[PDB]
């Protein structure tokens, strides 16, 4: 019983039209859109009920639009993106037409609005094998994954052991760091660690993989540079078990 | 102060 | 005029106040084409179908605990709240009645005529109008139109008296109203 | 003893809706469905109190949805028209030359749709004209008031022409000085 | 119109209690909502408060409402690591739109048992590209200060839990593309305890 939002993240050029799609809870009566600019408060945009706009933000209408095409989907359309449209877009729904209940929020779409797509770069992903010293001292093995040089911010790092995603023994930086912190178009770096028992790491029939999902250029975006189009992609690095 | 509306609910379908 | 069928959805949310706000009875009523089909009475505590038309709503609305709870709390959050919001210009609204005394017709002395007492532009509705022949109250021959609502926070009344007047006669009209400390008296003589 | 009523309706196919607050038979305010603003009965009430028009607009939306559901539920049973009683009266006792107001009180009718026009010597008047919205009643029928500020004269006759679907032809209520 | 939350950020040691406040208009009140918002998750409702003086409990989380004064208090008793989230409060007037506060970002500092602070050097990815230093197994009191040098990169502390093992640990990472960079000098700006193990 949840609200779903696609895509997770989106990169768009300034001035272009964007469509944030959403799937409210099936039997819900009221549908909403909220947005949050980084470091700012979650702000209301629009509410919708029985095929009509109920309340709208003082900004909305002059810029945005909503549509309810079928009894399953709800969408938000930004006519012409601006640098100030860079926010996390939340979709919500509530069951009662009276409003005396909670609003269920979607996971949100991270929209990044850029002046130019030229500075978009996918990450480089590398895995650093555990220190033999660490093994000899703690009988534990820490693998380190680094995702570097990506632009813009927000990638999803995951660890896979023998084809299965692992969450135990894992920790990833909640926020990435800037490579050239002076620059405003500065690329990012993100790290993560996976810790296992020395026995587990020493078994050579154990495969370790680090995956980074990057959200970049779209199917219909323009690309004129010599380097590979920085499209949405999964970049990965791997490590095998060493008996040592 | 504010006059409060008693909010209405959608009927059974 | 236009003969197309009409469909009317009407709802009332009633707040009945007894002894200030000491006792409050709350009612949320639903009508379809003049027919009340479902209601919530604070003295019942839940939605109850009035007709067969209300049945689905009765079971559906009582199954919605957030909505049902809003109704169980209405006596305070809604009724008493709203009572306090306007109390000073509503329960405390006091408008002075304007009093005029005149004969209806230009009929000569020793013959019948109707003595009119016009009480107008007053608030609230509760008013006592009394007719006096020569200091003594006349209970008979008093024709009232009753309380007339002007639909603008003012009332009016025409209290007429059947009169066969004499040369010495002094007719006096008394108006008792919440907005007046000293009861108003207007006199007419032949 | 006091009664506070929140009265709301929605009518099809007219697509006409109404939201009002009533205190002891008098209107406190209503929400204008065109302007989407709160219209206070006496200007002073807007100085002593507040209202968020949105609560009323949200309730009208629901009444509109509930009308669609109740129509289907009743197997499209239409409303029976109850024609109105019309009374013409004055604000205060009439006196030639001193300004007064003609009150036209339309009562005990349903649906709450009425075409009301003021006639002076058979011709229509709109000067200084005001009206109320549809007011509630314990019997669930409606009330309405129309106002005409006028200068009492012996040379003038007034009429209030009322049109309701429950009336065979338009009802006229006469007034003249006497 | 306006909702304010205090404080903006908050640190609390595992097991300890904390609380934070929400201020909303004292006029046209219908509801006050509290939402829990974890990092990559969606904001999930904790409470919908409508009655003045009501106290609601959802396990170790409590909420109080004072409508006359225009304030709400959120209480977290015996704070757990899973309680780390941004707590948002939203005010509801006559319509359905929510007016949000700025939130209270809660960081529950975990209890670290068996602290063996150490700085290791992992074997570089084929080969070499960069050198990576790992500062692990330190106590929650040890603060990881920034790089200081523009050529070196240092990430803030991070807690990893081996659920099966019931073991929790801190870690920070240091890296640089050549040449003088080494383990001992890696975490200079940070307060390194004297007990910190260095393998030679
Ligand atoms: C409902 O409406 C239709 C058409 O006028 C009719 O066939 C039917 O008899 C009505 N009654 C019921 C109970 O459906
Ligand atoms: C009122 O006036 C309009 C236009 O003449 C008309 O369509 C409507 O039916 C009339 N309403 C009545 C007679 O109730
Ligand atoms: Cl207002
Ligand atoms: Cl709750
Ligand atoms: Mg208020």
């Amino acid at each position: 019983p949840e609200v779903t939002q696609t895509p997770s993240h989106q990169v768009t050029q300034m001035g272009q039209e964007v469509i944030l799609r959403c799937v409210p809870i099936s039997n819900h009566l009221y549908f909403y859109w909220y947005r949050q600019i980084l470091g700012q408060k979650v702000e209301f945009l629009v509410s919708f009920y029985n095929n009509e706009i109920s309340e709208k933000s003082e900004i909305f209408d002059d810029q945005f639009s909503v549509e309810r095409p079928d009894g399953s989907n709800f969408t938000l359309k930004i006519r012409s993106t601006k640098l100030e449209d860079s926010a996390m877009y939340f979709c919500a729904s509530s069951g009662l037409a009276g409003g005396m209940d909670e609003q269920f929020f979607g996971p949100g779409t991270r929209l990044t609005v850029l002046e130019d797509l030229k500075n978009v770069f996918p990450p480089e992903v590398a895995v650093f094998e555990p220190s033999e010293a660490e093994i000899s001292h703690t009988q534990k093995a820490t693998l380190v994954c680094l995702a570097t040089g990506f632009y813009p911010d927000h990638v999803e790092l995951s660890w896979w052991v023998n084809g299965k995603e692992v969450h135990s023994g894992v920790c990833t930086d909640p926020q990435p760091l800037k490579e050239q912190p002076a620059l405003n178009d500065s690329r990012y770096a993100l790290s993560s660690r996976l810790r296992v028992s020395a026995t587990f790491w020493q078994n050579p029939r154990n495969h370790f993989r680090c995956q980074v999902q990057f959200y970049g250029l779209s199917e219909n975006d323009e690309w004129t540079q010599d380097r590979a189009k920085p499209v949405t992609q999964i970049v990965s690095a791997e490590a095998w078990g060493r008996a040592d | 102060r504010f006059y409060k509306t008693l909010r209405a609910e959608q009927a059974s379908q | 005029g236009d003969t197309r069928p009409r469909f009317l959805e009407y709802s009332t949310s009633e707040c009945h106040f007894f002894n200030g706000t000491e006792r409050v009875r709350f009612l949320d009523r639903y009508f379809y084409n003049q027919e009340e089909y479902v209601r919530f009475d604070s003295d019942v505590g839940e939605f109850r179908a009035v007709t067969e038309l209300g049945r689905p709503d009765e079971e559906y609305w009582n199954s919605q605990k957030d909505f049902l709870e809003d109704r169980r709390a209405a006596v305070d959050t809604y009724c008493r709240h709203n009572y306090g919001v306007g109390e000073s210009f509503t329960v405390q609204r006091r408008v002075h009645p304007k009093v005029t005394v005149y004969p209806s017709k230009t009929q000569p002395l020793q013959h019948h005529n109707l003595l009119v007492c016009s009480v107008s532009g007053f608030y609230p509705g509760s008013i006592e109008v009394r007719w006096f022949r020569n200091g003594q109250e006349e209970k008979t021959g008093v024709v009232s139109t009753g309380l007339i609502h002007n639909g603008d926070w003012t009332f009016q009344t025409l209290v007429m008296l059947e009169t066969v007047p004499r040369s010495g006669e002094v007719y006096t009209c008394q108006v008792e109203h919440p907005s007046v400390t000293s009861p108003l008296t207007v006199e007419w003589r032949a | 003893e006091h009664v506070i009523i929140q009265a709301e309706f929605y009518l099809n196919p007219d697509q006409s809706g109404e939201f009002m607050f009533d205190f002891d038979g008098d209107e406190i305010f209503h929400v204008d469905m065109a302007k989407k603003e709160t219209v206070w009965r006496l200007e002073e009430f807007g100085r002593f109190a507040s209202f968020e028009a949105q609560g009323a607009l949200a309730n009208i939306a629901v009444d509109k949805a509930n009308l669609e559901i109740m129509t289907k539920r009743s197997n499209y049973t239409p409303i029976t028209n109850v024609p109105p009683e019309v009374t013409v009266l004055t604000n205060s006792p009439v006196e030639l030359r001193e300004p007064n107001v003609l009150i036209c009180f339309i009562d005990k009718f349903t649906p709450p749709v009425v075409n009301v026009t003021w006639l002076r010597n058979g011709k229509p008047v709109t000067t200084g004209v005001s009206e109320t919205v549809f007011l509630p009643r314990e019997d669930h029928l409606f009330r309405k008031f129309h106002y005409l500020p006028f200068l009492p004269s012996t040379e003038d006759v007034y009429d209030c022409r009322v049109e309701h679907w429950g009336l065979d032809e338009p009802l006229l209520k006469h007034w003249e000085f006497d | 119109l306006n909702v304010e939350q205090s404080p903006q950020s908050l640190h609390v040691q595992e097991g300890d209690s904390t609380n934070f406040t929400c201020s909303f208009p004292s006029s046209n009140f219908y509801a006050l909502h509290w939402y829990r918002w974890e990092t990559a998750k969606s904001p999930e409702a904790l409470f919908v408060m409508t009655l003045n003086g009501d106290e609601k409990k959802k396990g170790r989380i409590s909420a109080t409402l004072n409508t006359k004064e225009g304030y709400s208090y959120l209480y977290i008793k015996g704070s757990q690591p899973e309680d780390s989230a941004t707590y948002l409060c939203a005010f509801k007037a006559a319509g359905n739109k929510l007016t949000f506060g700025g939130g209270t970002r809660v960081l529950v500092k975990p209890n670290i048992q068996n602290p063996d602070p150490a700085v290791y050097q992992l074997r570089d990815s084929k080969s070499s590209d960069k050198s990576v230093c790992l500062f692990t197994d330190f106590d929650s009191q040890t603060n990881v200060s920034q790089s200081k040098d523009s050529d070196v990169y240092i990430t803030d502390k991070c807690v990893l839990d081996m659920r099966s093992m019931d073991f929790k640990s801190n870690s920070a990472v240091a890296w640089s593309n050549k040449s003088d960079f080494a383990c001992a000098n890696a975490f200079n700006n940070s307060i390194i305890p004297e007990d910190t193990f260095f393998p030679s």
